[PDB]
């Protein structure tokens, strides 16, 4: 079908692999281990010291809706706005509470 | 009942990163480069984690803007390898890899990066030698600079290279003499004090929140809101366009938030994006979660048109506010943007003994850069936050860059061939002497 043939023609027109990069040095070949992670690059040091913690009091927001939360559930550890959302929170499926914590990046796994 | 009286909803089709058209090699660019005076040409690469922007120093805008992605695979139905390294890679099989470590400003997949540079030079029309100006991250890691230097010198044979900071090129392009540069970008957010055109990078701070984190966080929120199971495929490429189109910074978060889901007026605090569906006395009207999920109107799962749409509501404002309230809203456990800028202006710069007229000289130009500042009210929110911390009547001004995305490239292009820049260039022979960790320290670059 012409539409598929046109798609192949476009895919060929977009392809870089068919093109010889005259400006490349053919002799140079990288160390394949060069793709280190930042964790590894830092750990090899033994300036990304620009991070900044905080000490101001933290306002409390509802884990379900993001509205302000007066209440913290001692069971699920979710913060909730009102008793309707408390009804939801304790009716959550088996793994869903951990997902709401993960949006805060809290975890108990 | 009010929902009978409300109009039909207005709904926006879901946008996503997509291929639009092929662009050929721009041979007129190579021609113009050979026509310029000697020593007044460079290839300028704003190596942004959201877009690589590339062009000629003698031109007013980049010729290329592409994601730092490659797709390479063998078509089992044709027996040949295909490779793609920009928006030719459709972000149709999406074997995508990205040059950057996700949520950081640092290049780490050098194979993708080298393919991206191949695409850049091909589409700039190089076929066989030109000075290269390239932006790097603030405090870019030495190992990362080495690897990029090796590629530029040893693979591509370029005569000269220099590394600057996109934030600082943007400041100088906007006549920045002295000020506090606030950059919020795809990878990160930075506050850098600049004194007499030189950045005091020992006093700069990084937030670790930016436009990538907002798209990811918006995705988490939507997957939670519809945890019963949204039938569309939710991608952070879509939520990026939602954050761009619909989110804005609150001028008064708690007072705007607490009323946001109020049934009156929610009709247009909500905004509705539709995914492409395949066409075939206490109740919902008093519930909060219906308003949160479905707004002022009745819902039925029978309508394929009313499924396959998400209602944004609180995340219209909740997403941008992570910059200001990082631990509260997303557990980022870092000082908010106003607290960071306040700490620099109030504590550091008055203490730093070499400086004169601190903070006041800096207050006269707090400067906003990078795409993730483009939220509405971002300036006024930042101004009012700082105004409470600064002494009464301090001459605080907050100013936006012109064209806050491309303007960082324009700064590098205008700087590229100045004598200050050419004093900062490293030649290949200097690289062969010193290796790629060495740099000429200069006003716009790392130490
Ligand atoms: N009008 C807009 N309003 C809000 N956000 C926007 C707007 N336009 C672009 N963005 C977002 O801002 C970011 C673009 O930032 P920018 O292009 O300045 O960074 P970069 O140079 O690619 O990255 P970095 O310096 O962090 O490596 C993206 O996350 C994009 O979705
Ligand atoms: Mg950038």
């Amino acid at each position: 079908q012409s539409a598929q043939a046109a798609h192949q023609a476009l895919v060929e027109q977009l392809d870089l692999h068919s093109i010889h990069k005259t400006f490349r040095n053919p002799n140079w070949r990288p160390n394949q281990r060069r793709n280190k992670t930042i964790k590894a690059i830092l750990g090899e040091s033994q300036t990304n010291i620009e991070s900044a913690p905080s000490l101001a009091p933290m306002k409390h927001y509802c884990d379900v809706t993001g509205l302000p939360a007066p209440y913290l559930d001692p069971k699920t550890r979710l913060r909730y706005h009102n008793k309707e959302i408390f009804a939801m929170i304790r009716n959550l499926p088996q793994g869903m509470g951990e997902q709401f914590l993960e949006a805060r990046g809290a975890h108990t796994v | 009942e009010p929902w009978k009286r409300l109009p039909p909803p207005t709904v926006y089709p879901v946008k996503e990163a997509r291929f639009e058209k092929y662009i050929p090699p721009q041979l007129d660019g190579r021609e113009r480069a050979l026509a310029q005076p000697p020593g007044q040409v460079a290839i300028v690469i704003d190596n942004g984690s959201h877009s690589v922007r590339a062009g000629w120093n003698f031109e007013d805008k980049p010729r290329l803007a592409i994601p730092p992605i490659m797709s390479k695979y063998r078509d089992r139905k044709m027996g040949k390898t295909f490779s793609f390294a920009g928006s030719d890679c459709y972000a149709a099989r999406s074997h995508i890899r990205n040059a950057f470590e996700a949520g950081t400003g640092i290049v780490s997949n050098w194979d993708v990066m080298e393919h991206v540079l191949d695409y850049v030079f091909v589409k700039l029309g190089m076929n066989e030698d030109m000075p290269i100006v390239m932006t790097e991250a603030v405090a870019n890691l030495p190992y990362s600079r080495k690897s990029m230097s090796e590629i530029i010198f040893e693979c591509y044979g370029a005569p000269s290279l220099v590394y600057g900071i996109d934030s600082l090129f943007s400041f100088r392009h906007n006549q920045g003499q002295t000020g506090l540069v606030v950059s919020s970008s795809y990878s990160a957010t930075h506050v850098i004090p600049v004194y007499n055109r030189k950045a005091l990078l020992s006093q700069a701070i990084r937030l670790n929140w930016g436009g990538w984190h907002m798209a990811e966080y918006m995705l988490k929120l939507l997957k939670l809101k519809y945890y019963t199971g949204f039938p569309g495929k939710l991608n952070s490429s879509q939520t990026e366009h939602m954050v761009r189109d619909f989110c804005y910074v609150s001028l008064d978060y708690d007072r705007e938030l607490a009323g946001y889901l109020d049934w009156t007026g929610l009709e247009d605090r909500e905004r509705i994006v539709q995914y492409p569906y395949t066409e075939e006395q206490r109740d919902w009207s008093k519930s909060l979660l219906h308003a949160f999920r479905y707004g002022p109107r009745p819902f039925d799962p029978s309508s394929q048109a009313e499924t396959h749409r998400v209602h944004l509501n609180v995340e219209r404002i909740r997403v941008p506010e992570v910059l200001f309230q990082p631990a509260a809203i997303a557990g980022v456990d870092q000082a908010g943007l106003v607290e960071i800028a306040g700490d620099i202006l109030c504590q550091r710069l008055p203490s730093l003994p070499g400086i004169q007229d601190a903070p006041d000289a800096f207050l006269r130009d707090v400067f906003l850069t990078g795409g993730n500042t483009l939220f509405q009210n971002f300036d006024e929110r930042l101004r009012q936050g700082l105004m409470a911390l600064l002494p009464v009547g301090a001459p605080l001004r907050v100013r936006r860059a012109q064209d806050a995305i491309l303007d960082a490239w324009r700064g590098a292009a205008g700087w590229a061939c100045t004598e200050e820049a050419k004093a900062a260039w490293i030649t290949r022979e200097e690289y062969l002497e010193k290796g790629g960790e060495y740099i000429k320290e200069h006003d716009l670059g790392n130490a």
